[PDB]
RNA sequence: UUUUGGCAUAGUUGC
């Protein structure tokens, strides 16, 4: 049963991956031009935060464009209809069809 | 494909635009082709 | 006001304030207003937000603040009582 | 997830190297987050109670930081190591 | 027009076109004031 | 020989590519990787990919490698066919310019002075500029009184003028140039440039004769059309084979009494019939006037559609009305009720017309519009026309027959003869009735009930207006 | 050598000639890489004006026009190696080419252009 | 294991 | 003096 641990894991494991990818090709712009990158501005934030903002936002869990194949629905708006649905949904767990 | 006839393009080019064409509108009248891929919108759905 | 905005709803509007904003306290059936928004033409015309036309109630209470951009944005929470019928 | 997984998860990730020459390594060591924190229209950094961001339709987060070492040999046999915390 | 903040309590007007913050804190949670029409209920 | 293989590269930076891929060569010509391809190709016009000479595949991944510019290429390449290696790299081919970049771009420009140097060359154009009013456009003349007015970067010598990013003018924007930057040929700007500084036209179905040649005076309608050397495929009189005439050999000829429309010149848009076929002299009448029209036989099409020759009611201002009696590019001819035609700018407005009005002729007869009605008195008497909009006394009646402003004029009606309630929104108090004691808010109101909704319940309903008392 | 190649894309101008692409600078400083010797106009902007065209197409980087099938079609394998252009628009006066004829040099053009 | 800083730690960058 | 207005995949819920 992967909870958050191990979802959020997976996840940030891509989106690092991605974020390494990017510096990679924008300090080799300013190295092959023949001087050093500014590191501050290699660095582009949004893979990480809007990336996992997107990915609780809508429920699509993996890459945004791959959403074709990418398995869904594993964030959910909260159950607030009594504490009992809150709780219910606190801890419900889903198996998908595979 | 037309500035291309009207340029005398080359051939393959001409060609390869083609086959370009004919993808474009086997997928515009049927985007569930066995053949090539279905054809996005540069958002991340195939079109209807 | 239709002297100002050319594209309109027919409804009252008198119910908000000069905010654009219905004060709480205020008993409204679904066809109303409860926040006056406008966007100008490239005068005006009206893209105001209405109560689902399906219900009353009393605007319980209205909260102002600014989003995460920072412009202006409300929240406006609306009670209606409901005896088992 | 927090404690260990994003932090070995950094550890995992291989360094980097580029080549122009000027050759580079680039290297994750430590993480460090702060509670969740709110900078308003003036960038002013402020401590953000939940009940805040389920008002303004905010994301309930914290910001994330790494510090980098980046070491730069060219090839003249030296290796300036710079350390840029807190990034 | 009339505004309360939200934490002090911090009655104060605000302009149709100046971002809101309580005069004393702050604070960037407004809530209006409760309407000055007359509101009858019969007690059914 | 070797062959040439595509390799896909970066949009705009195939030459870049080119002069890495040769300094690559050199510095690694003597060394234990040598690239073994021979040359690379980066076409002037060819964008988006380049192509290089090897005798293998495995040669232009091994030496295209460490290139980030052709990594979309790296994985497979194509090779360029055998018959098609001649095509890589054949090639084909006070005046007025068009600049290239800049707002200006594609803008005819008038070459006022030739600079020596080879350099710039002075160039006369019409501003697409706002005068620093927007900015924090179409083509209009250069005002000088309004940017000497809103400031801004602005200096003045009389007609002289410097604005807006060293932008020079005088009385017109006159400005240097590079020739690099514009085009120096295949303009050809219209007369409508020229005024702001043969041709062959065969249609299908249209007849043609012939003026020359063994095949002379044979009438047949068009099939088909190409541009100089047509090659007609002619319809004629009692021949069912078919026959071939280039353009020259022709001739826009036409029968008497058949439908004629102008292609081009005065007479262009009009229809009409054909009388008398002269040796060039054709001369015809419209359909809308009966006045002669002499046009060339070239000047003819054969065309069986209508006529077009419209008539909206317009407010010249909130005292008189204006109907509308001819569209132009920038203006309306209005007719209004004074009988005065007026030339006004399209920026008058469109009044709700009363279809249903009524009006009283010189007899006290009901009229309405679309009524033929005979004008008695006034200045149009003895004409006779059909009404088209109404005033309180004035009527626009229309009359094919008559020539002048579309047939439409403008009578006075009696010289013709025919041939919210307040309680609404408001906040109010039930003092009679089975509802006492209730506060509500008006929806409705008529003149005996009116709708409240009622405060108190999840309920709207409807009450005498005697039963209200307002707060 | 590197001294051939352009080092920027501004004033780009093709040879009359033999269609060399160099910069304006460049043929100040260096003249003709190719036959300078039958044109000299190093030491004479007015002789590159002359001598050089400013509207071409095409771009060939001829690196070995020894084993060049398109240096065959374009006529450039006795070369050396270089930047040219496919279509040449110019033409030298009158007397550069009777200069250059009375040398056995006749003047081919390079415009090889298929107009209209 | 991650490090936790106190708010009076972050500077004024995320501003600039 | 007359009102308008979106398509989409995903998620949950109800016989
Ligand atoms: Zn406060
Ligand atoms: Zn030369």
């Amino acid at each position: 049963l992967d909870l958050a641990g191990p979802l959020l894991a997976f996840l940030f494991r891509g989106m690092f991956k991605n974020l390494l990818k990017e510096v990679r090709i924008y300090a080799q712009k300013f190295i092959d031009r023949g001087k050093d990158f500014n590191l501050e501005l290699a660095i582009k934030t949004r893979i990480i935060s809007d990336g996992l903002k997107y990915s609780l936002a809508t429920g699509n869990w993996g890459d945004q464009k791959k959403a074709h194949q990418a398995r869904a629905g594993v964030s959910q708006v909260l159950n607030r209809l009594t504490f009992a649905s809150t709780l219910s949904h606190l801890r419900r767990l889903n198996s998908p069809i595979g | 494909l037309r500035r291309n006839e009207q340029n005398g393009a080359a051939a393959h080019v001409i060609a390869e635009d083609v086959k370009l064409l004919q993808f474009h509108v086997a997928t515009m009248v049927d985007n569930e082709l066995p053949g090539l891929p279905r054809a996005m919108q540069k958002s991340g759905r195939p079109l209807k | 006001t239709r002297e100002t905005c050319q594209g309109m709803r027919h409804a009252i509007y008198d119910k908000l304030d000069d905010d654009g904003l219905i004060a709480p306290g205020v008993r409204v059936s679904g066809d109303d207003v409860i926040i006056g928004k406008t966007v100008t033409l490239p005068t005006k015309r009206d893209c105001s937000t209405f109560l689902r036309t399906s219900e009353t109630g009393i605007v319980d209470q209205v909260m102002v603040t600014l989003n995460q951009e920072g412009y202006k944005f409300c929240k406006i929470r609306v009670r209606s009582v409901r005896i088992p019928q | 997830f927090i404690q260990m997984s994003v932090q070995r998860i950094v550890e995992d990730a291989p360094p980097i190297d580029l080549q122009a020459p000027p050759r580079y390594l680039l290297k994750f060591e430590q993480i460090y987050l702060s509670k969740p924190t709110h900078w308003e229209r003036d960038g002013a950094p402020s401590p953000m109670m939940p009940n805040e961001a389920r008002l303004r339709n905010l994301t309930y987060s914290a910001p994330l930081y790494v510090d980098i070492t980046k070491t730069v040999i060219k090839e003249g046999e030296e290796q300036l190591q710079t350390q840029h915390q807190k990034t | 027009m009339i505004y309360i903040c939200g934490e002090c309590h911090t009655e104060n007007e605000i302009k149709s076109r100046d971002p809101i913050r309580c005069r004393e804190c702050g604070y960037r949670i407004m809530y209006k004031k409760r309407t000055k029409r007359l509101v009858v209920f019969d007690a059914r | 020989d070797p062959n040439l293989w595509t390799v896909k590269c970066k949009i705009g930076e195939e030459r870049a590519t080119a002069i890495s891929l040769m300094r690559k060569f050199i510095a690694y010509q003597f060394t234990d990787t040598p690239l073994q391809i021979k040359s690379v190709v980066a076409p002037e016009h060819v964008k988006g990919y380049i192509y290089v000479e090897a005798y293998k595949q495995t040669h232009v991944k091994q030496a295209i490698e460490g290139v980030g510019n052709l990594r979309l290429g790296y994985w497979n390449q194509q090779m360029v066919p055998i018959k098609e290696m001649t095509d890589v790299l054949k090639v084909v081919k006070k005046s007025w310019v068009r600049l290239k970049r800049g707002i200006y771009k594609d803008d005819i420009a008038q070459v006022d002075y030739v600079e020596p140097s080879q350099n710039t060359i002075s160039l006369k154009m019409i501003p697409r500029i706002d005068y620093d009013r927007i900015k924090a456009p179409p083509q209009r003349l250069f005002d000088a009184e309004k940017i000497r007015s809103l400031g801004g970067d602005v200096a003045s010598d009389g007609d002289f003028l410097i604005f807006e990013g060293n932008r020079y003018s005088r009385k017109f924007l006159f400005k240097s140039f590079a020739m690099s930057a514009v085009i120096t040929e295949g303009v050809k700007p219209t007369l409508s440039e020229l005024e702001k500084f043969r041709e062959h036209n065969f249609q299908p179905g249209d007849n043609v004769e012939v003026c020359e040649g063994e095949l002379i005076n044979l009438q047949g309608k068009i099939l088909s059309v190409d541009g100089n050397k047509i090659t007609i495929m002619p319809k004629h009189e009692d021949l069912k084979d078919m026959l071939e005439f280039p353009a020259q050999e022709l001739r826009k000829y036409f029968k008497m009494g058949d439908h004629v429309k102008v292609i081009a010149g005065r007479f262009e848009g009009d229809t009409g019939l054909i009388v008398r076929v002269e040796e060039n002299f054709v001369i015809l009448f419209s359909d809308l006037t009966m006045h002669e029209l002499k046009v060339l036989p070239r000047d003819l099409q054969l065309c069986s559609e209508t006529a077009s020759g419209w008539g909206e009611l317009v407010q010249l201002d909130p005292q008189t009305v204006g109907v509308i009696v001819r569209l132009e590019r920038e203006t309306f001819q209005v007719l209004n009720m004074y009988g005065k035609v007026v030339t006004v700018r399209h920026q008058v407005t469109r009044k709700k017309d009363n279809r249903f009005a009524v009006a009283l002729d010189s007899e006290q007869n009901n009229i309405h519009v679309k009524d033929i009605v005979k004008v008695i008195d006034g200045p149009h008497s003895g004409r006779e026309g059909e009404i088209r909009h109404l005033f309180r006394s004035f009527a626009f009646l229309h009359c094919k027959k008559l020539v002048e402003n579309g047939g439409m004029f403008v009578c006075k009606t009696r010289h013709l003869v025919l041939a919210d309630n307040e309680l609404i929104g408001q906040t109010v108090r039930i003092s009679q009735g089975p509802y006492k004691g209730y506060i509500g808010v008006v929806k409705d109101a008529t003149e005996s009930t009116a709708r409240v909704e009622l405060h108190s319940t999840c309920q709207t309903i409807s009450v005498d207006r005697q039963r209200l008392t307002t707060v | 050598a590197l001294e051939t190649v352009p080092k920027d894309l501004r004033h780009l101008r093709a040879c009359l000639l033999c269609s060399l692409v160099k910069t304006i600078d460049q043929f100040e400083y260096d003249g003709c890489d190719n036959c300078d010797a039958y044109l000299q106009m190093k030491g004479n902007r007015e002789m590159v004006y002359d001598c050089t065209s400013s509207s071409f197409d095409g771009i060939i980087a001829m690196m070995s026009p020894e084993d060049s099938w398109v240096s065959k079609w374009q006529r450039v394998s006795n070369f050396k190696p270089g930047v040219y252009a496919v279509s040449v628009t110019g033409r030298l006066p009158q007397g550069i080419v009777r200069e250059l004829k009375s040398r056995g040099v006749a003047y081919k053009s390079r415009d090889t252009a298929i107009k209209t | 294991g991650v490090k936790l800083l106190d708010i009076s730690e972050l500077d004024m960058v995320g501003a600039g």
